[PDB]
């Protein structure tokens, strides 16, 4: 104390007097500041960093949102959160993660069903509380022996109970584009929010836990994705918020999810029927509800559109994939669209497909079935769920990818030669393939091809080694022309918002892709004069027009929802009580807490 | 000069340099050059005058010693009894860093770093005398089970994975892992610290197939292969001092399911 003070009590009042006389005086800022400088320049800026902030005055405590958005994201459980709080708390005294209680109670700030709305004029046929969590998704069905069999579990939240807290969440997301875009804060517009609805069946979700295989089980989950919120603002409208990156596992959230297969169509309809119901009901309403201070309105807009190639065709009430009619969109059969080759348009809305059911099953002109058939354009089911139609994404790229690979392989035996080789050829021909390719671009033997696979394999480098392997030579124009023109055309839809990002292939489209079609149709029509796949009607006839009729077709697709199916096991396996009646509610929950955006605004932290 | 906090960067850098620069270079041939441990005592000294004890306090504690933050060891330990992976614990550390200001965990590099530490083939020791057919070096960490196993076509055919520590090294770090409590025990023990008698070393050895423990990959069914885990435990330490041997050391659960050390593993049958 003394002891160094009078150690060096001279240069000690020389540079008060020094400080005084220059500096004015302020003895803290100056001392810490010269020390401060002294330890950077030995690099040693831990030491630095931790002071300057013990000194300006921040805790080194955590709010319990942030402790709570490093357990959800990090896949940790509940015990051993206590490990690490109880551990850190008991070495460095003063403790810095917050305990479990005062975690769940900011839990539930952000589960759905906690705040108060209302709706104008009240949704017929919805409950008017707002303190409902999760809810059996059974919709209490009664299961008595006497009854049909039902089995399967189902968790879900309400839909008005799931949107409120989507909206009240990124509340603080939306008010600073509201900023951002030169508008009044304290606006009160009848916003509009579109909602992109998704569902896709993961089956194969079990586990040997007993070491016993040959036991199998699925599982379907029902999510939606809020895509833009706009409002207008006097003569037109704004977009007060969008979506940065649509398509990943991160922005879609869960509502219902069930252990049922795919295409158990009577317990599929049983289960999502209550939700069809609460979305027609709330589609002319519209819901009041603070929005950070004073209250604002708001309506919806839905598109279903994230869903595959089996679901649209089967809820949706078509014949199944294998029919003589192929697009969803249009009325053709294959055998038709093979030779009109790009002149179609979208003619296959709902409420056509549903009266069109009916004229089905009412028969009003007595007349046989193989032309009532016809007739009706391939409908033969009642289909409850309005859906929008457009082209997936992921794959359609995955089917033109194995399409081509197997054209690759047909190149190999030279059939347009000699044809009709058996199946011995053909095997062969895939072995010296594969073969080949691992040895020049070491492209791994695979027989369920994955979207990487699929990018790998549509490059002119590997068709320029396929193209060294075959023996003529008009296949080398005959491919690698070809195999530009699709990469000439892939971009406009794989983009994510290829309105202005290639706004030159899309004005080219129309050429770039009747190319194809015609060499398709002269150089390879010993293949393309009768069955032509689906996929390769999709993307010649529809997009063109897909895209000025919504806007981006990689944006509408369900990569999302897809990229989630791993969660969902992880979970399963590291959150759950063991009773296969929570064993959902808890991973209902923790895929929701994920999948929030006032957590992910901690965890990109450190970029901002 | 408005205030050396509101100012940027190396803005208060050149307002007071002149200062900084005279009384530095003073200073630096006052006490042989040296201008931060100096500064930072007159800064101790300077604040707390104005009774501001707790942040001098505090900055004694996070200079030359422990408090905020945490040693590797510690950070360490938490991620392995966490079974925390190495990219979640990287998020956890960023995000933790980022919002706190201060940083409690450490880098990763600083945990490797730390942990080379704690598995065998770091300590020096010496063998007398030496161990036949054993090799003498102190830097065998991870070898390979087969032993060096001629595995041709034209041989018995073997197609099994073994991994091994050698038994001399792994032990001495069961011994340099345990330094702590044998001091503690001969202290305890009224014995002296300073002394280095023929203390004898009490083992346990064992070998117990764990077979089934694969799983199915992707989507379909799994295979039945096996395993087997051969480790040992360290039991009773003693010593004889004087006339008679004295317990200095024991295992205070010693069949616990974590004082069984590993030493060599492989893909086998029993
Ligand atoms: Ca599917
Ligand atoms: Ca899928
Ligand atoms: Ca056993
Ligand atoms: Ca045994
Ligand atoms: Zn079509």
């Amino acid at each position: 104390r003394r002891a160094q003070k009078h150690r060096l009590r001279e240069l000690k009042i020389q540079v008060k007097e020094f400080a005084d006389k220059e500096e004015g005086g302020d003895v803290k800022a100056v001392c810490l500041t010269l020390f401060l400088l002294a330890l950077r320049a030995r690099n040693e800026h831990r030491q630095a960093d931790e002071l300057e902030a013990i000194m300006q005055g921040r805790g080194s405590g955590l709010q319990p949102a942030v402790c709570l958005a490093i357990r959800v994201n990090t896949f940790l459980s509940c015990s051993q959160y206590h490990k690490m709080y109880r551990t850190v708390k008991a070495i460095t005294g003063r403790q810095i993660f917050q305990p479990l209680h005062a975690l769940r109670n900011a839990e539930k700030v952000l589960l759905p069903g906690y705040h108060p709305f209302e709706w104008q004029p009240p949704l017929k046929n919805v409950s008017s509380r707002t303190d409902v969590g999760i809810i059996d998704g059974l919709s209490g069905l009664a299961s008595s022996v006497d009854e049909y069999p039902v089995d399967t579990i189902a968790k879900r939240f309400r839909y008005d109970s799931a949107l409120v807290s989507a909206l009240m969440d990124m509340e603080e997301d939306i008010l600073e584009g509201m900023r951002s875009q030169d508008l009044d804060d304290y606006l009160n517009g009848p916003f509009t929010v579109v909602v992109k609805e998704s569902c896709d069946g993961m089956g194969d979700v079990s586990e040997k836990h007993g070491s016993g295989p040959a036991v199998p089980e699925k599982a379907v989950r029902f999510s939606f994705t809020v895509m833009r919120i706009t409002i207008e603002h006097g003569s037109q409208n704004v977009k007060v918020f969008e979506e940065p990156k649509p398509n990943s596992e991160l922005c879609c959230k869960p509502l219902c999810l069930m252990l049922a297969d795919e295409s158990d169509h009577e317990t599929l309809t049983a289960i999502l029927s209550p939700l069809i119901a609460e979305r027609e009901a709330m589609k002319s309403s519209e819901l009041t509800l603070e929005m950070g201070g004073i209250p604002r309105t708001f309506k919806f807009i839905f598109r279903g559109t994230g869903y595959d190639e089996k679901l649209v065709r089967e809820v949706e009430g078509l014949e199944a994939s294998g029919s003589v009619y192929i697009c969803t969109l249009c009325d053709t059969t294959r055998l038709e669209a093979s030779q009109n080759l790009v002149f179609h348009s979208i003619t296959r809305s709902h409420a056509e497909n549903l009266q069109r059911y009916e004229v089905w099953r009412s028969n009003p002109y007595h007349e046989s079935v193989e032309e009532l058939r016809d007739r009706v354009k391939g409908v033969s089911a009642k289909p409850f769920i309005e859906t929008v139609p457009s082209i997936d994404a992921l794959h359609c790229d995955i089917g033109n990818a194995a399409e081509f690979y197997k054209i690759f392989q047909l190149e190999i035996g030279e059939v347009y030669k000699h044809p009709n080789a058996s199946k011995e050829e053909r095997k062969r021909w895939q072995a010296t393939l594969d073969k080949h390719l691992r040895k020049r671009m070491n492209l791994k033997p695979i027989m369920r091809m994955n979207g990487n696979f699929a990018r790998k394999l549509m490059t002119q480098e590997t068709v320029d080694a396929v193209c060294e392997l075959i023996p003529s030579e008009e296949r080398h124009e005959a491919l690698r022309e070809l195999m530009d023109l699709y990469l000439k055309m892939k971009p406009v839809w794989r983009s994510s918002c290829p309105a202005k990002e290639c706004p030159e292939s899309l004005c080219q489209y129309s050429f770039n892709s009747q190319r194809f079609a015609e060499l398709l149709s002269t150089k390879f029509k010993y293949r393309y004069e009768g069955k032509i796949t689906n996929y390769f009607h999709k993307t010649l006839a529809h997009v063109p027009e897909i895209i000025e009729r919504d806007g981006s077709i990689g944006a509408w697709a369900s990569e999302g929802n897809q990229s989630g199916n791993k969660l969902f096991r992880r979970f399963r396996k590291m959150n759950a009580r063991q009773s296969k009646c929570y064993e959902m509610e808890d991973v209902l929950k923790h895929h929701w807490l994920y999948t929030s955006k006032y957590l992910q605004k901690f965890m990109n932290a450190h970029n901002a | 000069r408005q205030h050396l906090l509101s100012l940027t960067r190396r803005a208060q850098k050149h307002r007071l340099r002149e200062l900084k620069i005279q009384v530095k270079e003073f200073a630096d041939k006052e006490e042989g050059g040296d201008v931060k441990a100096v500064c930072l005592t007159l800064f101790l000294l300077a604040l707390r005058a104005r009774n501001e004890h707790r942040q001098a306090d505090e900055l004694e504690a996070i200079m030359q010693g422990r408090g905020s933050g945490l040693q590797p060891a510690v950070c360490l330990a938490i991620r392995v009894n966490t079974f925390l992976s190495c990219s979640q614990y990287h998020k956890m550390y960023r995000t933790v860093k980022a919002i706190t200001g201060r940083q409690i965990f450490q880098p990763l590099h600083a945990l490797r770093n730390a942990e080379k530490v704690l598995l065998p083939g770091y300590h020096p020791f010496e063998w007398q005398p030496p161990l036949k057919n054993v090799s003498s070096r102190t830097d065998v960490g991870i070898i390979d089970g087969l032993s060096g196993l001629a595995s041709s076509v034209d041989e018995y055919p073997v197609d099994t994975i073994a991994k091994r520590f050698r038994y001399d090294s792994a032990l001495v770090s069961a011994l340099m892992d345990m330094e702590e409590d044998i001091l503690e025990g001969m202290r305890s023990q009224d014995l002296d610290d300073y002394l280095n008698g023929p203390f004898t070393v009490v083992v346990k050895e064992s070998c117990d197939g764990m077979g089934d423990v694969s799983e199915k990959h992707g989507s379909g069914p799994a295979v039945p292969e096996k395993a087997v885990r051969f480790s040992f435990t360290v039991m009773r330490i003693t010593i004889e001092h004087g006339s008679q041997n004295v317990k200095v050391f024991e295992e205070p659960k010693p069949n616990s399911e974590l004082c069984c050390k590993p030493l060599c593993l492989m893909l086998a049958d029993e």
